[PDB]
């Protein structure tokens, strides 16, 4: 299941085509926070998938400081605290000895702040989306399956159209209202 | 990441070969490359063993001498086969033999070609074959014949005319012509042959093409199935679908092969996907050390080391019987004990270990139970209640508050409990296959592989019965976080399977797969010990690659690219394996046939003849992996039928006369005269030919002839005699032959005084010599002799005495043929050659094969 | 047999591995034996029995 | 490749101190000669090796 798709639509919604898995193949034409251990980082990211990077004293930088509500909501262990606060003793005696450092303490915040929205409860299926691949190059237009059509346009667009409505079996779609994207997720999501 | 056909087939290769190299002998490498040997087998495949031609090749041409009323006629055959093939000697059998099987070649070689739109002329509404069709050369001769002969060679021009007849239901171009019996025969064999087939072996042959197409969910084209049906085509079958797999079978030691094979030609290419990032990382329910992990990513990349250790996990999982692992652990490689630990855990799943067939070793199930035993005894985050039993063995405690038996899950295969064939039919048959060796079907886990399924929603709610103990078990013993982490993975599991069973189910049925009666009994021998057909292949794994297998999936991209044309190449194989076969045969019974001239050869030195004139894809095939196992192997019955076997049959059968080789052992010697011309009236001379030959019209009259070897001139140079019997026979101008050793012919045309060396040259040396107090002495046999032709050129200005010397020159050797090479006649039977018959095809005529319409 | 019977597996594939040379080896001291050794010094046949 | 004349020079005079087909009784037959035997013939026929 190979699309073809305007490159600027697949330009607008690569971040939802990341976080359906599908990968991206286009040709263009012209402060963080850390973590004061790995171990919170390590659980924080099997949590919520989401990358985060740990303070090795770096320069004068902005901490987050995660609080005894989030660290009984996380299932942190014992020890987990203990470093935790061991680190932090180590930071008061570091700038007493003359970065900022955060204590959030609601998951909203946490969520607001950054990472990505918390996971929903329903059965997971071996794959997100049918469809592998969705390109813009008519170095693959043989391995397309389907491809789609917007009224914005590239200036490689229309030779590609012409390339791909030749094939003798292919699905064509055309989007005339509403919003480009939302129809591209649309037909993502049920193709 | 990805994978293809050849790269895993590449990646065998290494793996086997370095397996291997560890013992060898005599204390005396390559990796061929895989995508080289299809091309090569693909090409040799669309090779066409006939040819089309318009003309066919010229079989008598004439030499025109000074007369002008006599001419001579040259069976051009034999002129030109004498190039084939170096000397022979008799000290190295091999030679010779591969000089036969040359020999034999040649003929079926030329033998093999089909007429088709011959250029033809029209006169008086009656069509006239064209001066080039018929198989003379008599244009040469024309400029010098007189008006009253041409015009009777004219006449016989005219007198080409075209018939028609009857061939498969269609008409043809029927005419007569002229051509030597050798060629003829086999001209004659194929056009028989093509009659033959077109009865019954095409339909048959696309009907099994048809079925399986069927089975493998390949759609063919209708050039490909109903294209034969046509009133207006010919299909010559030069190779039949429907193989038998016991001539594939049949060779020694050939198992590698053919599960190499298997793997290169229908392989499909794909890539490995991580499982859905929807589920988080696994997380261990056991207290805190300070440096262990508390989780295993799943998202993580493996090392290329990993990578190949998980390619190979997945090869032994789509080769059931075939393929089996084995652990291996580095001396360094640091890894802390969670992960082989759960390792074992997953070792438990990933692989069925009884009832029909294994995929691992004994060493690693008893592994795999002793790591299941130290996960479910040492791990805990908090008190668990356990309960133990009598007996000293590993997995025979009960764990839980509900008492939950675990000696179940210990590994016996006899009965395969605790893996994938608990209780679970793995093998079944259901319907006669495309190949009749191949019958059974393999389904993991129970999924029937008939079903079409999506990934996006198959595997949900469904389990089998090891799993479902598993995970019970699991969620006994209090590890809760492990057992929905193994819950949440389970759809993933189910489609990994699918795809498997898929890909095993309806790719890989070919003749290159393991036969039923092999496979079953790989169990009882590997459980028994006694191994005496060919062993499994047997491959190293690591402890982390099991979570890596665990945590990849295969998903076939597309299909091979030679999946649609994997027929035709088995065909082939099959074709030449049993031509090799035949042509063993054929030696062999030649070889008995004349003890008394050909010489003693044991069967290492033809067989080795015989593979040196073998295709060279053929050989790199059958090469990729003794003396007992071929005799075997050659008296086996089993044969394959084609084409180049039904010319070849033709071929050897011919090769009885040695004549038709031009290999001869009746060589004579007798002291003979140069012609000396009266050239008293050079016009009278001129007009009638003279000629000097050293061919002999009848051989020499017996009792006038003495017959000489290798012992009796022994015993003659033993008293010096040799020499003074050989002189006193030629003052009796008697005859002397010799014998023993066949040798060559030659054919040569000269215009002057010969070269000395054939004027005077003489079949045999002798030679003396002294060392120390003793005299010694050596005689031989001089292998190659030549036979010329002289034509005596005269002009006017010469004197008559000119052509006379004044002493004699001698000449010693003599050959006798007992066939027409040379001959003089007059120009009145130039034309008379021509007693052959000759069927071409019309213009608008088709000539196909299925080679052809899958376009090689 | 013997020894896969015995639970011995992991010695049981290195001695299946090492057939090649034993019998290389077997095949020379055979050859050296009825070629090279071959004397009027050899042994009659009747002692040898005896 | 040479095969053995029967000739004789007009100026040899051949001499034979020795007949080559030695009977092995001739040597089998003295008492205690087993050791003897087989240090003559380890010596005169064994090669070495590698």
């Amino acid at each position: 299941a190979m699309l073809l798709a305007p490159g600027d639509v697949i330009k607008r919604s690569s971040e939802e085509l990341k976080q359906r898995q599908i990968q991206i193949n286009l040709i263009d034409w012209t402060g963080r926070w850390v973590v004061l251990t790995e171990e919170i980082a390590r659980a924080i990211e099997s949590k919520y998938g989401t990358k985060i990077d740990v303070y090795r004293d770096e320069v004068p930088a902005q901490i987050i400081e995660v609080e005894r509500s989030l660290q009984k909501e996380l299932g942190i262990s014992r020890e987990g605290v203990a470093e935790q606060t061991e680190r932090l003793r180590d930071l008061r005696r570091k700038e007493k000895s003359g970065i900022t450092i955060e204590g959030v303490m609601s998951q909203k915040k946490l969520l607001s702040m950054i990472g990505g929205v918390e996971r929903k409860m329903a059965p997971i299926g071996a794959r997100e989306s049918a469809v592998m691949l969705v390109s813009n190059s008519i170095k693959d237009v043989v391995r397309a399956t389907a491809y789609f059509t917007a009224p914005t346009g590239d200036p490689h667009w229309k030779e590609v159209a012409r390339e791909a409505s030749k094939k003798k079996n292919i699905l064509a779609y055309t989007s005339t209202g509403g919003d480009v994207k939302t129809e591209f997720l649309h037909l993502i999501d049920h193709l | 990441s990805s994978d293809s056909g050849p790269l895993l087939s590449v990646f065998a290769l290494q793996e086997i070969m370095q397996k291997v190299r560890q013992v060898q002998a005599d204390y005396m490498f390559t990796v061929p490359d895989v995508q080289k040997i299809l091309d090569d087998i693909k090409a040799l495949a669309a090779e066409q063993v006939y040819k089309i031609v318009k003309v066919p090749s010229i079989s008598f041409r004439h030499i025109v001498m000074q007369s002008r009323d006599r001419v001579l006629r040259v069976d051009t055959y034999y002129e030109e086969m004498s190039q084939v093939g170096d000397v022979i000697t008799e000290d190295e059998p091999e030679k010779f033999y591969s000089t036969i099987i040359k020999k034999v070649r040649f003929i079926r070689g030329k033998g093999s070609f089909i007429l088709h739109d011959i250029p033809t002329r029209d006169h008086r509404g009656m069509e006239v074959a064209e001066p080039e069709v018929l198989g003379v050369e008599f244009k040469n001769v024309l400029p010098v014949l007189t008006a009253e002969h041409r015009a009777m060679i004219q006449n016989a021009l005219d007198g080409s005319i075209i018939e028609n007849g009857n061939v498969a239901t269609r008409d043809v171009d029927v005419f007569i012509g002229a051509c030597s019996e050798p060629v003829y025969r086999i001209y004659n064999r194929l056009q028989g042959y093509i009659e033959a087939v077109q009865l019954q072996e095409l339909r048959n042959s696309i009907g099994w093409l048809e079925r399986l197409g069927h089975r493998k969910r390949i759609t063919y084209s209708q050039e490909v199935l109903t294209d034969f049906r046509r009133q207006d085509t010919i299909w010559v079958l030069a190779l039949q679908l429907p193989v038998n797999p016991q001539v594939v079978w049949d060779v020694p030691r050939s198992s590698i092969a053919n599960l190499i094979m298997n793997i290169a030609t229908c392989l499909p290419t794909g890539e490995y996907i991580a499982p859905n990032p929807r589920i988080s990382s696994i997380t261990l329910t056991q207290r805190i050390t300070t440096t262990g992990p508390f989780a295993i990513l799943t998202g993580s990349t493996p090392t290329a080391q990993q990578l190949n250790d998980v390619r190979k996990i997945y090869l032994a999982l789509m080769f059931p019987g075939q393929i089996i692992l084995d652990l291996k652990i580095d001396p360094g490689e640091r890894m802390d004990p969670a992960v082989r630990m759960v390792a074992g855990v997953v070792g438990h799943l990933l692989f069925t270990a009884g009832g029909r067939f294994t995929n691992l070793t004994q060493n690693m199930a008893r592994q795999l139970d002793i790591a299941l035993n130290d996960y479910l005894l040492y791990m805990y985050n908090t008190r668990v209640q356990v309960n133990y039993g009598p007996t000293g063995e590993p997995l025979d405690f009960q764990i839980g508050r509900n008492q939950y038996d675990c000696n179940v899950f210990r590994a016996d295969f006899a009965t395969g409990t605790g893996y994938n064939g608990w209780a679970t039919i793995d093998v079944e048959y259901r319907e006669p296959a495309p190949y009749v060796h191949a019958q059974r079907y393999i389904r993991y886990c129970g999924i029937d592989s008939r079903e079409l399924i999506n990934p996006t929603t198959y595997g949900i709610g469904m389990t089998y019965h090891c799993y479902n103990e598993m995970l019970r078990m699991l969620v006994a013993a209090g590890k809760d976080s492990e057992a929905a982490y193994f819950r949440s993975m389970l759809p993933f599991h189910m489609v990994r399977f699918a795809r498997i069973n898929q890909i095993i189910n309806e790719d890989l049925h070919s003749v290159f797969s393991l036969p039923d009666d092999m496979f079953n009994a790989l169990l009882p021998d590997l459980i028994a010990g006694a191994h005496q057909n060919a062993d499994p292949v047997v491959l190293d794994v690591s402890w982390i690659s099991l979570w890596f297998a665990f945590n990849r999936s295969f998903e076939p991209t597309h299909r091979n690219e030679m999946l649609e044309v994997a027929p035709l190449i088995e065909s082939v194989y099959a074709s030449e394996l049993s031509v090799m076969k035949v042509d063993m045969r054929h030696l062999s019974l030649m070889q008995r046939r004349f003890p008394d001239v050909l010489i003693q050869a044991r069967p290492s030195h033809f067989w080795k003849a015989v593979l040196n004139d073998s295709p060279e894809a053929v050989k790199a095939v059958m090469n990729l992996s003794n003396i007992r196992d071929m005799m075997r192997w050659v008296m086996l019955p089993s044969l394959q039928p084609s084409l180049k076997l039904a010319l070849e049959e033709e071929a050897w059968a011919a090769a009885n006369d040695f004549e038709d080789l031009m290999l001869t052992d009746q060589v004579y010697m007798h002291r003979d005269m140069l012609p000396e011309p009266r050239l008293d009236d050079i016009e009278r001379f001129r007009q009638e030919g003279f000629y000097y030959t050293n061919m002999l019209e009848a051989p020499p009259e017996i009792d006038r002839v003495v017959q000489y070897t290798y012992e009796i001139a022994r015993l003659q140079a033993n008293m010096g005699q040799f020499r003074a019997a050989l002189r006193r026979i030629m003052d009796d101008d008697d005859w002397v032959r010799f014998g023993g050793v066949l040798r060559t012919v030659r054919v040569k045309f000269y215009d002057a005084r010969p070269p000395d060396d054939v004027l005077q040259g003489l079949p045999f040396s002798y030679d003396t010599n002294e060392r120390g107090g003793l005299a010694y002495a050596t005689i031989k046999y001089a292998t190659e002799t030549t036979i010329f032709y002289l034509i005596y050129n005269v002009e006017f200005s010469n004197t008559p005495d000119s052509l006379v010397l004044i002493n004699p020159t001698y000449t010693m050797t003599k050959v006798f043929i007992n066939k027409r090479i040379v001959e003089r006649v007059r120009v009145g039977q130039i034309l008379a050659v021509l007693n052959r018959r000759f069927v071409a095809y019309k213009g608008k005529m088709r000539i196909m094969d299925i080679t052809q319409s899958l376009k090689m």
